[PDB]
């Protein structure tokens, strides 16, 4: 109950992250999957629902909130409607390829994943949304799916069970919004990628004004072998409130960048130096390091070598994570550039409804520009503090929040090399 | 085996790949469900 | 019964359930600023600026779309809510354009007063604004976009009242523009009230461009003798003419909305 | 880039533009997709659809859409506007993309762009006067491992370098489209320097279960 | 979209002719009691004052906009037709 990071192979419940074995039905089937399906499925819905909750399995998406509880919103009979699951892969925050492995090399994870989710809820069908990028990998899955209905698992008898499932898969076309919960509904209904304002729930009211839970790719795949292996099994792994595997995908500044399956609550340095070996100049090169994709603040170094890679303690160091993908600096690049990359992003990628994320984005986008260049002054820094915590709880959905979050890392940990650009701007 | 890649289908995929796998997945699916109403006008 | 107790400024108030912040506040006497919310048209939060707190939860909510739970006291002079107003202020007045002496809602201009009461009084903003491309419905409609607020108050009157789906948004961030895509004459016969619904002089009226003023207005109020309906209209007059007609409420007749003739 | 439609000769609401035989078999059954009502959420996969018939997306396709569903084409100029893989002006037949997101800028994307620039003698957002090759400086695509990455016709190319790229450049000008990936030792996302998270067999079936 | 002009009885007169001063075109009058406008918290105060001033009054009842039964989730249904087609 100390110090793990590290596990075997037993544990590593995507096995084929890497596409070394077969992606096909004919080789995932020896991988564990498809087993006892029609078991886990009559055992019972609120059966699986104790799984989950006993599991302390949080969204591994950007917002971690414990699933379960999530899940049981619509246990409640239905009231002359249907029921419907989306999965999400609008895998679109930067750093983040882990959907994209899994829906390639492990389709067939996510289709009994699926299908365990909506039996232990109620869901006529469900609907995989995928990024309108991810062609091939889409293709890959259309594949799977089509071999598990002609093999039976799903459809009129799902692997029996006396319970009828399909498994659409809806295309994306291009926007990093429709990840979100409510922009991913309205884009499946037929319309922009515009959010809703929550309430209404989307387990009272969602896609087709029908009840949904929205989910992860991998918070549904993991799913049906937490069925198979219990609670008390994926429990034992990580602390005690935010336990479990955890695919890592590490990008920048690194010998060898990677996606890595891992225990929770690991340390950073464990995880950077045994996978993807140590960072370029070693760790005295390091400069700062962004756990979460882009929707997380910056870490200087000083709470890099005594922080797990957990939601508590990023939390507990003013930050947060998301979808865990790491992302790391190494001296050799102006870091003002980098946060006003991802601020030039955060105003691509607004829809523009609400009117902070609409405007103040994109004052923080000219002003980031103008401290690159440094043609700004120092009394505009506290300002754009304010601009951000205006931004924050004041907005429909959470992409303020995250335009304003990178801005807050860099002005808590790196206000000195703004004043000293300011500084050179200005002599010269 | 564990010794090379083994997803190397997409390789030779058309444009037309994702849809007609829908056509022929469309046989498969049940009925769908009813508003009692052919669209909100 | 189906009742509900709630409180605002601890002053308790009985409502039903359905309804919402802004509405339990109205039963008070408090209005809650707006710029998206109309009485008559769907909700779309799109404004941000009808945010309060409410005494003990963490942050704000949009209170004309938020429908009001048992046991909440709404805090409207906070200075949560009170700083939630500046800001948005802040953004909204960040890009629109130094028009308001061009501008025909001059004095009619909900942004002027809200800016006013619940704004601040001051621009932190030292950077370019954007200008954007204007478009030309038709003989009535004077639409100058470079001070549109996105609000979408007008794309709902045209696909709910006047049933015309011809109105929409284009494109996203600060490049959205409201309006088609296309070059297309918006003729109907409810087509006027967009300048009154617009609160913004995105769009006004073309024979009213230029003439008069609000506070030069004298203001009767008359019927209409176009049609058999009876709609109620205030007739504005200044010194001795006539300048423009405008509704009046009536809720049997002329529910806020009166036809381009008697316009 | 402009969000405004202006009726030029070329792109006009009778440029003509019909789905094939077969392309509405596809719609229908994208239609069946969904419930008897909302079919109007097809209106993503049908634009597509008339967008990977004809490359890119005339008012007329737009407009003809609308028709198919009978949706206003109001709501389709919308939706072709606000999702950015819908090309509302004409390209060529290789759209290349080039991620400059921090996790890309920061493994030399800069330098793939620049060889990407002169070796076709473009500037960044042009078409080429042959109309066979374009360029754009797009955000992340989901593979930020393999961090200098394109995307040419729904294909990757990934965990490259200028003369990977310059090859690949000078094997589509002759017609050969080459395999997608890592143009590098790896094939996938894994670690370059060997394997290092698993190397042992994955176990069977009946591994680990719970009771029931 | 404000109110506050609201909530107060008045008490305006009849119109009189107005006319074109034939030197620059301004507006002339003949009465006094053109630009009158009075003020009341209440409506029998202002029939009070009208009976003791001698003036035959029409009083206009007090309009009051009906409530209305707002949702945000009936913009998002599976059988009304309030599923609006935009956002
Ligand atoms: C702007 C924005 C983009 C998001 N994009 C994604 C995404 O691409 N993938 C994802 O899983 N979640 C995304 N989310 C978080 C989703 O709300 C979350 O995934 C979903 O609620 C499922 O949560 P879960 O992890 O419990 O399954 C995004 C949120 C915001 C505000
Ligand atoms: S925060 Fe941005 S993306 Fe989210 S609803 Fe508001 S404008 Fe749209
Ligand atoms: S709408 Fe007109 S009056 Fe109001 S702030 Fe804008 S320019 Fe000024
Ligand atoms: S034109 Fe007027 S009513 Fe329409 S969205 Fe803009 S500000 Fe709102
Ligand atoms: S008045 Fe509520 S967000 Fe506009
Ligand atoms: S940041 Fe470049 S592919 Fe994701």
């Amino acid at each position: 109950k100390t110090s793990f990071g590290s596990l075997k192979d037993e544990d590593r419940i995507f096995t084929n992250l890497y596409g070394r074995h077969d992606w096909r039905l004919k080789g995932a089937l020896r991988r564990g999957d498809w087993y006892k399906t029609k078991e886990i499925l009559l055992k019972g819905p609120d059966w699986i629902l104790g799984e989950m909750k006993t599991s302390g399995l949080r969204g591994r998406g950007g917002a971690g909130f414990p699933t379960g509880l999530k899940w049981s919103f619509m246990n409640k009979p239905s009231d002359g409607r249907p029921k419907y699951l989306v999965v999400n892969a609008d895998e679109g925050e930067p750093g983040t390829c882990k959907d994209r492995e899994i829906m390639r090399h492990d389709p067939h994870k996510l289709v009994e994943g699926c299908l365990v989710g909506g039996r232990a809820m109620g869901a006529r069908a469900a609907y995989i949304y995928i990024r309108g990028e991810f062609y091939n990998e889409a293709s890959n899955l259309q594949v799977a799916i089509r071999e598990a209905y002609e093999a039976g698992l799903i459809g009129k008898n799902a692997c029996g069970s006396d319970y009828d499932f399909d498994v659409f898969v809806v295309r994306g076309a291009g926007a990093y919004i429709c990840g979100e919960e409510t922009a991913l509904i309205e884009s499946i209904e037929g319309k922009q990628g515009k959010p809703r304002l929550k309430p209404p729930f989307p387990a009272d009211v969602g896609v087709f004004g029908c009840p949904t839970t929205v989910a992860n790719v991998e918070t549904v795949a993991v799913s049906p072998t937490i069925c198979r292996r219990g609670g008390t099994w994926f429990a034992g792994f990580g602390r005690e409130r935010n336990s479990g595997t955890k695919l890592f995908n590490i990008s920048g500044h690194v010998n060898h960048p990677c996606t890595v399956e891992e225990e929770m609550s690991v340390p950073l340095k464990e995880l950077i130096e045994k996978h993807a070996g140590g960072v370029t100049g070693g760790w005295d090169n390091l400069l700062a390091v962004i756990p979460g994709g882009s929707s997380t603040p910056l870490i200087p170094k000083s709470v890099c070598e005594t922080v797990l890679m957990d939601f508590d303690a990023l939390v507990q160091a003013q930050t947060g994570l998301g979808t865990a993908a790491v992302i790391v600096m190494d001296r050799s690049t102006d870091i003002v550039k980098a946060i006003a990359r991802l601020i030039e992003f955060y105003k691509h990628e607004s829809c523009g409804q609400c009117t902070p994320c609409r405007e103040g984005v994109d004052w923080m986008n000219k002003v980031m520009a103008r401290f690159v260049k440094g043609d700004a002054r120092p009394a505009e820094i506290d300002s754009l503090w304010e601009i951000s915590k205006q931004i924050e709880g004041h907005t429909i959905c959470a992409l303020g929040d995250g335009a304003a979050w990178p801005v807050q890392g860099l002005i808590r940990h790196f206000r000195p090399e703004l004043e000293d650009r300011m500084q050179r701007f200005a002599q010269q | 085996d564990t010794t090379t890649y083994k997803n190397l289908q997409h390789h030779d995929y058309n444009t037309y790949t994702f849809l007609d796998l829908n056509l022929d997945l469309s046989k498969f699916r049940l009925p769908q469900p009813s508003s009692g109403r052919e669209s909100p006008r | 019964s189906n009742l509900i107790e709630v409180f605002v400024d601890g002053q308790s108030v009985m409502v039903e359930p359905g309804t919402t912040v802004l509405q339990a506040c109205e039963k008070v006497g408090m209005q809650i600023p707006r710029f998206c919310y109309h009485e008559r048209l769907s909700v779309a939060g799109n404004c941000r600026m009808c945010l309060v707190e409410i005494e003990k939860a963490p942050k704000v909510v949009a209170a004309c779309a938020m429908p009001v739970m048992k046991g909440w006291n709404i805090l409207t002079n906070s200075e949560k809510s009170k700083k939630a107003r500046e800001g948005v202020m802040e953004f909204l007045l960040a890009n629109h354009p130094l028009d308001c002496p061009i501008c025909d809602q001059g004095g009619e201009c909900d942004l002027q007063d809200q800016s006013m009461m619940f704004g601040s009084d001051r621009s932190r903003f030292l950077e370019g604004k954007r200008a954007v491309e204007d478009k030309n419905i038709g003989p009535l409609v004077k639409t100058i976009m470079t001070r549109c607020i996105q609000c979408t108050r007008c794309i709902r009157f045209a696909s709910e009242i006047a049933g015309v789906d011809d109105l929409g948004t284009t494109g996203r961030g600060n490049d959205m523009q409201v309006g088609t895509y296309i070059e297309k004459m918006f003729m109907s016969e409810l087509s006027g009230n967009v300048i009154d619904i617009c609160p913004v002089g995105a769009l006004t009226s073309k024979p009213y461009a230029f003439t008069a003023r609000p506070w030069e207005t004298r203001k009767t109020e008359s019927i209409d003798v176009m049609d058999a309906v009876g709609s109620n209209i205030v007739v504005s007059t200044r010194t001795g003419e006539v300048m423009r007609i405008l509704p009046r409420m009536h809720e049997d007749i002329n529910e806020e909305w009166i036809s381009d003739k008697t316009r | 880039a402009l969000f405004v439609h202006r009726d030029t000769p070329e792109n006009n609401p009778d440029t003509p533009f019909d789905f094939t035989p077969e392309n509405y078999k596809r719609i229908e059954a994208i239609v069946k997709n969904y419930p008897e009502g909302h079919q109007a959420a097809a209106v993503l996969p049908v634009l597509d659809l008339a967008q990977r018939q004809n490359g890119w997306l005339p008012i007329s396709a737009m407009n003809k859409v609308a028709e198919v569903l009978q949706v206003p084409p109001m709501r389709v100029y919308e939706v072709a506007t606000f999702y950015t893989m819908y090309n509302r002006k004409p390209v060529g037949k290789y759209h290349i993309q080039v991620c400059t997101t921090t996790p890309c800028m920061l493994r030399d994307s800069d330098s793939i762009l620049e060889t990407l620039q002169r070796k076709l003698g473009i500037k960044v957002g042009e078409t080429t006067p042959d109309k066979l090759f374009t360029l754009i400086e797009v955000e992340c695509l989901g593979a930020c491992v393999n961090a200098p990455m394109v995307q040419i016709n729904d294909n990757y190319y990934e965990d490259l370098t200028p003369k990977d790229i310059e090859e690949i450049i000078d094997e589509l000008k002759a017609g050969k489209v080459p395999k997608p990936g890592p143009r590098s030792g790896r094939f996938c996302c894994e670690p370059a320097g060997g394997l290092t998270s698993l190397t042992e067999p994955p176990k069977g079936p009946g591994f680990g279960v719970q009771a029931g | 979209s404000g109110v506050n002009n609201t909530k107060k009885w008045k008490m305006e007169f009849d119109t009189r002719e107005r006319w074109e001063n034939p030197l620059m075109g301004w507006a002339s009058t003949a009465d006094p009691l053109s630009n009158m406008v009075l003020t009341f918290s209440a409506k029998e105060d202002a029939i009070a004052f009208a009976e003791k001033n001698g003036w035959s009054y029409d009083v206009e009842e007090k309009k009051v906009p009906k409530p209305k039964s707002k949702s945000y989730g009936a913009n998002f249904s599976w059988n009304k037709r309030t599923r609006v087609s935009t956002k």
